[PDB]
């Protein structure tokens, strides 16, 4: 209302995992968004374990959200789906059974998948690494930058558990400088 | 939707699950047989090389489409299209295409299609090898082409998934050279069959996984449906009992309302 | 079942726990037992009871027939307390064993071809069998 | 009791082989040994047509039997299950494939 | 169904049998018919009638589709009486027909998947086809 905003985030747990249950059906009729956590994603080490394909949000429409945000979201989701399909192909055929387009799609999908992980401020009292609060602008800009494959050279292991996208480039360049120094010192012996 | 039908479906799924293990055993045995034969073929090819040595750029690219059409075959076909677009020129190279897919690929690239065949010809090695040997002898006598290679849209384990390929040429003179060509073609077909059998084993494992997932889904649906039906039946049965005792409830309500 | 079958069991099992020094200072640990039918975890009362306790130990009939005693299925069994319920020495000793057990099961069910990755294959086939 | 023993041997009919029927579930709460008969095994002419793999007894332990009896029973059950597994392979791929 | 639906059928069907000379000396043979829905023999009335009668002759819709006439399911049908209800010549003539039919049905079901069959398998197929 004009007085303010009351936002609600409601946790639902249906015993026996039945989402056609009348309680689940009744509650889903009011949800404007869903955050679905995946056990497979947690097993792979993706934290938070939010599934970006099974979940949905009604705010990804033209009535509210800007066109570029919708384009970025759609491209990210379809790239993740194609990457999953190509990884299923890879696990049987092998990596070098794809063309260059498929390999680029796989690389972009992997970097998108590991870019979505993030450390939490509320969990830094037993993990050491400080948490992050990435603004929407930074998230959109970094996802757009990764989408075009502008960082496909940077190893995938650098992407995990980071905030803004620029920290990836900083870490990569620092490691490259240290490796260059070690190579120069290795040639001096 | 009765428990009898669910039991029949689950017994069919379990029978299929066992049969897939049996198929794995059979495929492994056939793979062992094929490898044992291929070792002898390799030794015979080496001996034939030695005996030919005792008795002694236009390329004919030959492409072969995969056995079936699925996601793996489509990915391999697009990789083959990339490779052909890379290392084939329409002026200095001639392409022999068997199967609709590679024929369409060549026609789209407008390469020099000397002749077209049918995929079933590859099923029997003798006829395909004989026709290819006659064609290459005709081409070499006429000096149309120099090098000969074979491409099959099929993944290979030794290449980390790369397409199987080998340049046979270069490496009664005519009879000996023809026999060497035939032995080379036989070896190539045997290698292709070996890789196909390994892929088939992995596909069998995938099929077993799919069967288990189907069984889980069927269990879920049966449980939900039976719960719903049982609850409805119990409520409908109690409806009669609760209807038949309305007067006692109404009289109790009256006498409680009056009370003291 | 009656309409309040969940309340009957929740108000019963919520009387256990650890209490403060001013309110008794003791504890009550409860180990309720539930029977399933042919592995049907999705039954009414079993799913009511799972959503009340702090985890479950699931006993498998397949392991019992195979001769494993006690026939406890580690994959379907949970303990939500986790290392918080273990002593420091036990938490240090048993750190990351469930992951190794699941990896060993995954490898055993999917050995497939005789091709072997590295010595790590023997490492898993050794430590998993030792755990078993 | 001190006066003697009362042993019971009770026959039950399972409708449509539904072992989750409430009557069967009530009955298994009291049975000390279950002997399960098979119509396929009877149809093969095998009598008394008792299924050895499905049936089990609580008295086949070391508390009541010897080491030899337990070893023989375990080896027999293992051999029967293994040959049941291998018979399907024999039927499909032939007896030579073993 | 009413509470005594089993009684009204058991008391009706137990009136048939063979009687001694002092009590009539006759016999009454009963052939009741029962309909199942999609093969579900787990219904209440089919279960009661199976519990009451001395044997059951099952008619199958799958066998009707396959072309069998009459589509009698031998593997499901039972006759508790057996050779006791047969003449001596008939009992001698039909000693091991059920076993042959069972073996033939198993082999015929597996024939669509198997590839190699022994000579005993060929003779079993011939005998089963002749029996059908």
């Amino acid at each position: 209302t004009k007085d303010g905003d009351i936002t609600s985030i409601q946790a639902m747990y249906i015993p026996a995992d039945d989402f056609t249950d009348p309680a689940a059906v009744a509650a889903f009729a009011h949800f404007d968004s869903t955050i679905i956590l995946s056990r497979q994603l947690a097993a792979e080490g993706v934290y938070p374990a939010i599934d970006p394909l099974e979940s949905n949000s009604k705010m990804l429409s033209i009535k509210y959200t800007s066109r570029e945000h919708l384009d970025i979201a759609k491209k990210t989701v379809q790239t993740l789906e194609k990457t999953k399909t190509l990884e299923d192909i890879i696990n049987i055929l092998g990596f070098d059974a794809l063309s260059e387009d498929d390999k680029k799609v796989v690389e972009v999908g992997r970097r998108l998948k590991w870019f979505l992980t993030q450390p939490f401020v509320v969990a830094e009292k037993f993990s050491g690494v400080p948490g992050k609060f990435v603004r929407l602008k930074d998230s959109l800009k970094g996802i757009k930058t990764i989408l075009d494959g502008d960082l496909n050279h940077i190893p995938v292991s650098y992407f995990s558990f980071v905030g803004v996208v620029e920290e990836i480039i900083e870490k990569f360049n620092l490691d490259a400088k240290k490796e260059a120094l070690k190579n120069e010192l290795e040639q001096n012996q | 939707m009765k428990r009898k039908d669910v039991e029949e479906k689950k017994q069919n799924l379990d029978f299929y699950h066992n049969y897939i293990d049996i198929s794995k055993i059979k495929v492994l045995q056939k793979l062992n047989e094929e490898i044992a034969s291929l070792n002898m073929l390799k030794l015979q090819k080496g001996e034939s090389h030695y005996l030919l040595n005792r008795i002694i750029r236009k390329e004919l690219y030959i492409l072969i489409d995969p056995k079936k059409l699925d996601l793996f075959s489509e990915a391999l076909l697009r990789k083959l299209s990339q490779t052909v677009k890379e290392r084939i020129r329409p002026d200095k190279d001639f392409v022999i295409t068997v199967g609709t897919n590679v024929d369409n690929i060549a026609r789209q690239l407008n390469l020099n299609i000397i002749d077209h065949y049918d995929l079933d010809l590859f099923n029997q090695i003798d006829d395909f090898a004989n026709r290819i040997g006659e064609l290459v002898d005709v081409g070499l006598n006429n000096k149309i082409f120099n090098y000969v290679s074979l491409l099959i849209a099929q993944s290979s384990t030794k290449n980390n998934g790369g397409l199987v390929q080998e340049r046979i040429v270069p490496f009664f003179y005519e009879q000996f050279v023809k026999s060497v060509f035939k032995q080379e073609l036989f070896e190539f077909k045997s290698i292709s069959v070996i890789e196909e059998l390994k892929i088939e084993l992995q596909l069998l494992d995938e099929k077993k996984k799919r069967l288990e997932e189907q069984k889980k889904e069927l269990i879920l649906k049966w449980n939900r449906a039976r719960k719903e039906e049982a609850t409805l039946q119990s409520t409908l049965l109690f409806s009669a009992f609760k209807v038949k005792n309305q007067k006692s409830t109404r009289d109790e309500i009256l006498r409680l309302s009056k009370g003291k | 079942y009656p309409g309040d079958i969940f309340y009957v069991h929740s108000s019963l099992l919520e009387r256990g726990g650890k209490y403060g020094p001013e309110f008794g200072g003791g504890s009550i640990t409860i180990l309720p037992i539930a029977q399933t039918l042919a592995g049907d975890i999705s039954g009414y009362i079993p799913t009511n009871l799972i959503s009340i306790t702090d985890g479950q130990i699931y006993t498998s009939a397949k392991l019992f027939n195979e001769g494993t005693r006690p026939a406890i299925d580690v994959n379907l069994s949970v303990s939500r307390l986790g290392s918080a319920a273990q002593s420091k020495f036990m938490a240090f000793a048993s750190s990351g064993l469930k992951k190794i057990y699941t990896e060993y099961k995954y490898l055993k069910r999917l050995s497939s071809f005789s091709s072997k990755i590295s010595n790590r294959d023997l490492e898993t086939l050794q430590k998993g069998k030792a755990f078993e």
